[PDB]
């Protein structure tokens, strides 16, 4: 049900805002100078663009010198309440040359 | 005048950062909000090539 993120300043993308989406066949990435969702969803002008409980998915995002850097890891789990007590390290996914003044962010959920 | 430069005002621009308009940079204390007089309008020019 959890599927993506928006990063930027206004998040409406009237000025450049990053968007990252998983659609169960691909990951899709956009920065588009066009109006984004006002109350964000997935149904159950793009200066940069790219295309590729029992589970825990971990991510790190950082934004340095116009690059946006992503790390991740996937693991089994046996606790819903708190994060696991053990140690593990995330590994790099992608490193994106986007050049954007990110200060605020929001996750995306699928809706009926 | 098809060649342009956008900024000179105050809060400066980071290495490989990019900027595109939505609300007016004005040089002082005035709520200019579309006005183009003293301190007002974008710090945005065109070259006389
Ligand atoms: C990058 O974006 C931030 C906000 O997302 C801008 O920071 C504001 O700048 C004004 C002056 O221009 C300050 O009065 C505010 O206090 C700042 N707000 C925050 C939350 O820091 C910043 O100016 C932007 N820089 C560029 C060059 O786009
Ligand atoms: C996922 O995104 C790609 C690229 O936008 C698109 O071709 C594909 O049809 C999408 N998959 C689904 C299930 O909609
Ligand atoms: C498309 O982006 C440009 C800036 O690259 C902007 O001037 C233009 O108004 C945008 N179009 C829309 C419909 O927002």
């Amino acid at each position: 049900i959890i599927r993506g993120w928006i990063f930027g300043t206004t998040l409406d993308s009237k000025t450049q805002s990053l968007l990252i989406v998983n659609n169960a066949t691909n990951v899709v990435i956009k920065v588009c100078e066009f109006q984004f969702c006002n109350d964000p969803f997935l149904d159950v002008n793009c200066t940069f663009e790219y295309v590729s409980f029992k589970n825990l998915r971990e991510f790190v995002f950082k934004n340095i010198d116009g690059y946006f850097k992503i790390y991740s890891k996937h693991t089994p789990i046996n606790l819903v309440r708190d994060l696991p007590q053990g140690f593990s390290a995330l590994e790099p996914l992608v490193d994106l040359p986007i050049g954007i003044n990110i200060t605020r962010f929001q996750t995306l959920l699928a809706l009926h | 005048y098809n060649y342009r430069y956008r900024l000179f005002r105050k809060s400066n621009l980071k290495p490989f950062e990019r900027d595109i308009s939505t609300e007016i940079y004005q040089a002082g204390s005035k709520p200019c909000n579309g006005v183009e007089g003293f301190n007002c309008y974008f710090p945005l020019q065109s070259y006389g090539f």
